[PDB]
């Protein structure tokens, strides 16, 4: 909560309180210390406000994604169906492929499900969209075949798909690491500034 | 009964306020003063005369042009001291234990 | 009247504030652009005297401290912002009188020149046409 | 070691400092209860007022970001306003704690530029309303100074009254609204200045003869005026 | 929530309004013609429950299941019990209060006195005295 | 979007309201005796008004009349370039800065003697308490 | 002559703060002239 | 462990409450305040007669402080107001005679 | 007037008290006592003035403002004073 | 003048350019240097903008005062009449007094001129107004007298007037001195920051 | 139609922008007040964990 | 703002930062001959090539 505004004089003081003698060395040094303190406080405020705003925004984003039941490359969603989770883990980590146990109609259905899921997940700006769609199109072309005969034909596209996939994974990991490092550096700097301000307040003079 | 006072009647409301169980001295409201320029002006005058800051601070005195003192503190001195003793002994006059002194003072001050 | 308009007397407080804000914003933008330019030049030259010299690249007078407008002047027959002392009745003016079997001016009030009001009451305002010898309607 | 033992008699003895505290802490020592001061009257922002303004009843725009929720004056007050003191009256036209449109400048040059262009004054933005006692102290000091300046002046009390009306209308935080109220005493002071000057320097004029119909009716009395 | 002073506001206010109350005393009961009897001089022989309950509640607060309001209440009761004897000592020792203790007066003398003529507030000096003129 | 506006309100004449105009009103016309009076005054050498003289004796400072094409239409204009004076020292005020927050005499005076006195009273009470604590600590 | 920032009716016109402009028109004018009818217009 | 400060702040709150209750027409509340206004302080009780007889610089300091806190002149006929004023002045006098006041902004 | 100066003053007080003794300290160590108290008072004023001014404003306005609701207006000041004391005297 | 906005990509880059490997020690140190540089630039901008705004405002005030022909305690106006200058210098530095050579009417006129000038110069908020007006009122009272007899009576007020006068003069001097000192300190600090930024730019790394 | 009004469909771009600005300003004021309070507490306690 | 069903039509858009409120005016009455009918010369009738002048310089 806030404080009430400070009190003001009722009678008008224009310049009667102005000093009639130039300042002294100690007063000059105290003014310099005050300026240093205000700069330190400005830096601390910047750090604190940035940290607070980012934390709030990101927690809100997390709550929104959890509310709309989203799942990303890091599969950290418990409300998923086992089938959806298997399909997403195949798209992210494994190899999408239709089994020989299924009938041709069920294979077509499975490929359509893969395509729908992946197209809703990846937009046109996403790099992996074209390789994924190409691999699924190769699957559609090679439905009426066995996995052994389908591998030789779809490997050339699955390679690019897996490459883009691993690239995204590495991007995510590097982002986490770099953000941690930057955050820790900023927090350490803020702590050091706080201690410097503490010593300057112990040294400050006036009333 | 107590009707709203528009903003145009506030200057008269300040120097002729409505009646209350604890009213001020309306005849003395124009005499309430507290100068915020006392010490600044004193310092300015002394430094213009030629004194130093230390001499000015030693010669400084508090303002005498403040709200006048209540004459009751000098006229009803003994009765007030007795009432304060009664209060200190009887827990602030709970359940009418200093009515005696309070009524004596009220009569002395009002006279019907 | 045109002189008053130059000083912003006919303008409202909102318009005065907007003009003040516009001046503020223009000045701020000029200052920041000049700072960017000065910093770039002083960085490519590695000299502080260039920053110092950029302090006099743009001072006629100053912006007005306060402004006064026409809408700030009070008006009103009942408004106490215009009443200092009561004006004597032998100096107050009279309202016109009209009374006859055919017409009068007492069944209504048209108001002042500024604060006007409908002379007919609410029930007969939708039938104002019926209380006229001639009626020239609006253009719409 | 507990903090503030002998400092909360209001809490020990159920003494409410105001009807709001009474209603909150359920002391129930106010016979007439409490009519809460709504939030739109407890806080808010400065607004445009004139009907001859297009942005009327809209918050005032500043160079800085400001909450645009406005302070609403009490337009339909209840018949009984038991407390008719200045304390309770001022809340109908201003918020005691001041308006909520104060800036926190990120730098000193922004403050400088705002002031230079006439868009900021701490006297106006970082402040509360003045209490009746403060108003009276200021008025009495000003009156003493004016009397010391010149006792044999006729416009003295007029100047004092315009000062008083400004202080009462809180010109520090509502200068335009207060000038709207005090320009009348300013005008009276102007007139009195001219009158004093013409009495000091003998200035008179040749009056014309009396008009043939000075009296509307013969039986009417012609009251003589200086 | 407000408890109106005039439930029948249009009618009651006119012929039976409410006056400004009088708080100095009840004014509905007789006026005592004698002062209060001097209460017995106290001592520390009456702080038993106060002290023991303050100790108990302070211990329970150091634990953390007591609270602060109870601590304040108990401490203030004990402090009042001590201030009793402190004030008794002051009154019985200091000489300026002996007259106040044996002070007596009657409503008749109160009404006959004439000091009310001098209850007029003074006048603040001139502001020129600041400059010494 | 203000010029050439439409008729926004209706024009009408209420029944039996008078007009006060006869049928020859259009042939009627106004007249003022002022032109003839001026001619007659000029011809008979009657007293002239002082407005015919450009110099103005109605004040102590020099004023000269500016005429708008006729001696009857004039405005006095001052000649002096008035010198103004300020019994004020420079550099003694920084209004943009909030002074109630800074520590010092100027700060306390931008605040008031009441706040300073309250602070001093708190100071005295705190000193009393701390002196009691010092006594009870050093007596051990 | 006491509360200048609060009494704008007694303040100079904005053309006076500008430092730029036989006989010339006055450089300094107040807003209090608005309270007079024949201040600027002539008495013809 | 801070009785002087605590009782000062409490007395100020009670004065404010008395004023508010007077404004709102509440005899019960204002009498509650008057009763709770710390009448059992031996130090202030002992300083009361000293203030009633003081004179000069000490009295001027105390009156300056009391005008800073409560500048409104109480009615010369209300004994409750008179007594609360006397009590506050006696408290300030005790504080001053223990540790004098320094009211000037200029000081070192 | 600074924390360092006040701490040095209190150290001077304590050492002079140890030198004098528990019987003549109050008589022999008055000037140092006053200097230490004045320094601690300047520190307290500088570090708790905002809260004092806030309490003064609340008292002026009868505790009708938002920040005057509850007991924070008083607890903040008392806590500031306690912190200053605990930082100076021990 | 300003530069044109920088160019932007036409095709949408969402995250394809994000790093796939965590940063290194040198890159971290370079980021820290960049932050230090931006803080230095912020401080420099604050100093420069404050200096510029104040200089412009004060030059404008000076031009306005010169345009309206103002004169202050420092009599630095050349368009003054000799009589006005003598009167102002008597009010500021000397002693206002009526001469015995003048007739009583001329003495009254001189005192009225003094009063008008001083009341237009000093407002009610000014401290010296009351002493000045009191001294001039004493002069009015003692017109029909000689200077020798008038001194004994008006000295008690002239003392206070001269005190307030010298106080204002000392205020002005101290203000000038303190402003000079503060300005010089700020400028030195800005220069030091500029040199620090120069060395940090020589040490910076990247492209 | 009432559902649309909840989402601001009948509102104009000016009104949408003003609501957005209002949210921005409320959030900013809350943040700055909280910062002032946190700094005061952390200064009287001389500890960074309070800010945290 | 553009729509006639907006109260602040033909008025500058408000931002959290201070902005010059002088607006870009589209070409409503163009000349008959517009010799250059390329996109370069056409875009200037509805947008400014250099962008709008309402960009912020954030202090933090
Ligand atoms: C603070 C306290 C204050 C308190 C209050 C104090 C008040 C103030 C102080 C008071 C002090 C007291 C003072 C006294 C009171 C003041 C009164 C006053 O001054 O009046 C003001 C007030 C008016 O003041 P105002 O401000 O001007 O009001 C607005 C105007 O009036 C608006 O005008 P309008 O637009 O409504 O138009 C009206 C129109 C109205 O015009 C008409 O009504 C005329 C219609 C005629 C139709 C038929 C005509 C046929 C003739 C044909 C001729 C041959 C052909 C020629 C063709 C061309 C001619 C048609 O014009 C006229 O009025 C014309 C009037 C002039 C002619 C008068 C003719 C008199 C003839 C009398 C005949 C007597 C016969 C006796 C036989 C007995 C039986 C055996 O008085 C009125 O009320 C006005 C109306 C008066 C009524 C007149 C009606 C006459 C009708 C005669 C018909 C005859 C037919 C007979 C048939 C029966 C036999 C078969
Ligand atoms: C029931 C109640 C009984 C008890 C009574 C109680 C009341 C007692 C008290 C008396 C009433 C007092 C009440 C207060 C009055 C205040 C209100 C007021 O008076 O003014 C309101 C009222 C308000 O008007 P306003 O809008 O305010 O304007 C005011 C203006 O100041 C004036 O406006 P304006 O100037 O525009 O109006 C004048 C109008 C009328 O003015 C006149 O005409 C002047 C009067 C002359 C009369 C004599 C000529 C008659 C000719 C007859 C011959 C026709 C052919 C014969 C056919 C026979 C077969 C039918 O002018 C014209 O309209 C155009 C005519 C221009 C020519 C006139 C000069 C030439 C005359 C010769 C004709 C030559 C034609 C040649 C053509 C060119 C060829 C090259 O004023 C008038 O309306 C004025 C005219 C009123 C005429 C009423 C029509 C009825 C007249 C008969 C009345 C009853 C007769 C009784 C029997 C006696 C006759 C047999
Ligand atoms: C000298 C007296 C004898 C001669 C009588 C002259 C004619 C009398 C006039 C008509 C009387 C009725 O008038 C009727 O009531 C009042 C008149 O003010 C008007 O009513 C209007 O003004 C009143 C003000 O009092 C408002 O309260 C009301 O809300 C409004 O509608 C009606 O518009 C009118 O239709
Ligand atoms: C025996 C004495 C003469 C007896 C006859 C008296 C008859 C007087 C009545 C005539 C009408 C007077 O009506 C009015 O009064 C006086 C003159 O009297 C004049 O009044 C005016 O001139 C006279 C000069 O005598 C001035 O004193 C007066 O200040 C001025 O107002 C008016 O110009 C005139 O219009
Ligand atoms: C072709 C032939 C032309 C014939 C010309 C005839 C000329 C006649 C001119 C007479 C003019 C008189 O004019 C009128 O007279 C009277 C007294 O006499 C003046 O005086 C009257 O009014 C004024 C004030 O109103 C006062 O003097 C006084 O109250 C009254 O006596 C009038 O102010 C004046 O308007």
């Amino acid at each position: 909560t806030a404080l009430p505004p400070p009190p003001s004089a009722n009678v008008a003081v224009s310049f009667t309180a102005a000093p009639a003698e130039p300042l002294s060395r100690g007063e000059v040094k105290a003014a310099s210390l005050k300026l240093e303190l205000q700069n330190i406080e400005r830096e601390l405020k910047d750090w604190w406000m940035s940290r607070k705003i980012l934390r709030d925004r990101n927690i809100g984003l997390f709550n929104l994604l959890q509310h709309h039941n989203f799942a990303g490359l890091s599969v950290n969603n418990a409300k998923l169906s086992d089938s959806q989770r298997v399909m997403w883990t195949d798209l992210v980590q494994g190899k999408p492929d239709v089994e020989d146990k299924l009938s041709v109609d069920a294979r077509e259905m499975k490929v359509d499900m893969y395509e729908k899921l992946f197209k809703q997940a990846a937009d046109l700006e996403n790099p992996c969209r074209m390789p994924g769609v190409a691999y699924l199109r190769c699957l559609r072309d090679t439905l009426t075949e066995t996995q052994s005969a389908r591998r030789s034909s779809c490997l050339n596209a699955f390679s690019s798909f897996d490459a883009c996939r691993t690239g995204l994974l590495k991007q995510q990991s590097a982002a986490v690491e770099n953000s941690l490092v930057r955050q820790n550096m900023a927090d350490v700097r803020a702590k050091a500034l706080f201690e410097r301000r503490a010593v300057l307040l112990d040294l400050v003079e006036g009333k | 009964a107590a009707s709203t006072i528009p903003i145009s009647q506030w200057p008269s409301l300040l120097y002729a306020p409505p009646s209350s169980p604890a009213n001020p001295a309306v005849e003395a409201l124009p005499e309430m003063q507290f100068d915020d320029l006392h010490y600044p002006r004193q310092m300015l005058l002394c430094r213009g005369a030629g004194y130093s800051l230390e001499q000015c601070n030693r010669m400084a005195q508090p303002d005498a042009r403040v709200t006048p003192e209540n004459p009751a503190e000098k006229l009803l001195k003994e009765e007030a001291v007795a009432a304060i003793a009664c209060l200190s002994q009887r827990e602030g006059g709970k359940d009418e234990q200093c009515r005696y002194y309070i009524e004596r003072m009220y009569k002395l001050a009002n006279k019907e | 009247a045109q002189l008053h308009a130059s000083e912003g007397f006919w303008d409202s407080e909102s318009e005065q504030q907007e003009a003040r804000l516009q001046r503020h914003a223009e000045h701020r933008n000029d200052l920041e652009t000049t700072w960017e330019e000065a910093l770039r030049e002083a960085t490519l030259a590695r000299n502080f005297d260039v920053l110092v010299s950029y302090l006099n690249h743009g001072q006629n007078g100053i912006p007005p401290s306060v402004t006064w407008n026409f809408n700030a002047m009070p008006y009103g027959k009942e408004n106490p912002d215009t009443k200092t002392f009561p004006i004597p009745d032998h100096e107050q003016p009279y309202r016109a009188f009209s009374l006859g079997f055919t017409a009068n001016n007492l069944s209504g009030n048209w108001g002042d020149y500024i604060d006007r009001q409908d002379n007919k009451n609410a029930l007969m305002r939708p039938a104002r046409m019926m209380f006229t010898d001639v009626f020239i309607p609006t253009t719409k | 070691s507990i903090l503030g033992a002998e400092a909360f008699p209001e809490l020990l003895s159920k003494v409410p400092l105001n009807p709001q505290m009474d209603e909150d802490k359920h002391f129930n020592k106010y016979k007439w209860g409490n009519e809460p001061i709504p939030v739109n009257r407890r806080t808010g922002s400065r607004m445009n007022s004139s009907i001859y303004d297009n942005r009327n009843h809209e918050a005032v725009r500043h160079p800085w970001s400001t909450d645009a929720r406005t302070f609403h004056p009490n337009d339909n007050p209840e018949a009984d306003r038991i407390n008719t003191q200045y304390s309770n009256m001022v809340s109908d036209s201003f918020p005691e704690g001041g308006f909520s449109d104060a800036p926190r400048f990120s730098s000193n040059w922004e403050r400088l530029l705002a002031y230079h262009h006439g868009l900021y004054s701490p006297e106006k933005f970082n402040s509360t309303t003045k209490t009746a006692d403060e108003i009276r102290l200021a008025v009495n000091d000003f009156a003493a100074k004016v009397h010391a300046d010149d006792p044999k002046n006729a416009c003295k009390y007029l100047m004092i009254e315009e000062f008083k009306c400004l202080q009462s209308a809180q010109a520090r935080i509502d200068p335009q609204g207060a000038a709207t109220k005090c320009v009348k005493w300013f005008n009276e002071w102007r007139q009195c200045a001219w009158d004093q000057e013409k009495m000091v320097k003998g200035y008179n004029y040749i009056e014309d003869r009396r008009a043939r119909k000075h009296k509307p009716y013969i039986g009417a009395p012609d009251l003589q005026y200086s | 929530v407000r408890n109106q002073r005039y439930p029948a506001s249009p009618v009651q206010e006119i012929f039976l309004p409410e006056p400004v109350p009088f708080v100095q005393f009840d004014q509905t009961a007789p006026s005592p013609n004698s002062p209060p009897a001097p209460l017995p001089s106290p001592s520390l022989s009456q702080c038993e429950e106060q002290k023991d309950r303050y100790r108990d509640i302070s211990s329970m607060f150091h634990r953390g299941v007591a609270g602060a309001e109870q601590v304040r209440e108990a401490y203030n009761s004990m402090a009042k019990c001590f201030r009793r004897v402190s004030v008794a000592e002051v009154l019985e020792s200091d000489p300026a209060f002996r007259q106040a203790r044996n002070f007596t007066m009657d409503l008749k003398q109160a009404e006959d006195d004439q000091r009310y003529k001098q209850l007029q507030y003074g006048r603040v000096p001139s502001i020129l005295t600041k400059y010494h003129l | 979007s203000m010029d050439h506006g439409m008729q926004y309100s209706s024009i009408y004449w209420e029944t039996s309201h008078r007009t006060y105009l006869p049928f020859w009103a259009s042939l009627t016309q106004k007249f003022s005796w002022k032109i003839m009076d001026d001619q007659i005054r000029s011809f008979l050498r009657l007293p002239k008004p002082v407005t015919t003289e450009p110099f103005v004796f109605s004040s102590g400072s020099p004023y000269i009349r500016r005429y708008f094409g006729d001696a009857d239409i004039s405005v006095p204009v001052p000649l002096h370039a008035p010198a103004h004076f300020a019994f004020v020292p420079t550099g003694t005020v920084s209004p943009w800065e909030e002074t109630g927050m800074e520590t010092g005499p100027q700060g306390a005076a931008a605040r008031g003697a009441a706040a300073t006195a309250f602070r001093a009273v708190l100071e005295s009470a705190w000193k009393c308490d701390i002196d009691e604590q010092i006594k009870e600590k050093l007596h051990s | 002559p006491f509360m200048w920032r609060q009494r704008a009716y007694c303040a100079p016109v904005p053309s006076a703060f500008a430092s730029q402009q036989g006989v010339r028109k006055p450089l300094l004018r107040s807003n209090s002239e608005s309270l007079s009818v024949f201040s600027q217009i002539p008495d013809g | 462990s801070s009785p002087h400060m605590d009782r000062l702040l409490g007395d100020l709150k009670l004065l404010a409450a008395y004023d508010s209750a007077a404004g709102w027409q509440e005899p019960k509340a204002m009498e509650s305040a008057f009763q709770s206004l710390s009448w059992d302080d031996a130090d202030v009780l002992k300083a009361l007669p000293q203030y009633l007889n003081c004179r000069g610089e000490q009295k001027r300091r105390v009156d300056f402080a009391y005008a800073a806190l409560c500048p409104r002149p109480v009615d010369e006929k209300d004994p409750k107001q008179t007594l609360m004023s006397l009590w506050m002045k006696a408290r300030l006098f005790s504080y001053d005679q223990k540790h004098p006041f320094v009211l000037s902004p200029f000081a070192a | 007037m600074s924390v360092f100066e006040a701490r040095s003053s209190f150290l001077d007080l304590e050492q002079c008290a140890r030198a004098a003794g528990p019987q003549r300290w109050e008589a022999e160590c008055q000037g140092v006592r006053q200097r230490a108290l004045q320094a601690a008072a300047d520190v307290m004023s500088r570090e708790c003035g905002a809260y004092g001014d806030s309490f003064f404003q609340c008292y002026r306005h009868g505790f009708r403002l938002e920040a005057c609701q509850g007991e924070k207006a008083t607890m903040q000041l008392l806590r500031c004073q306690r912190m200053v004391a605990d930082r100076l005297v021990p």
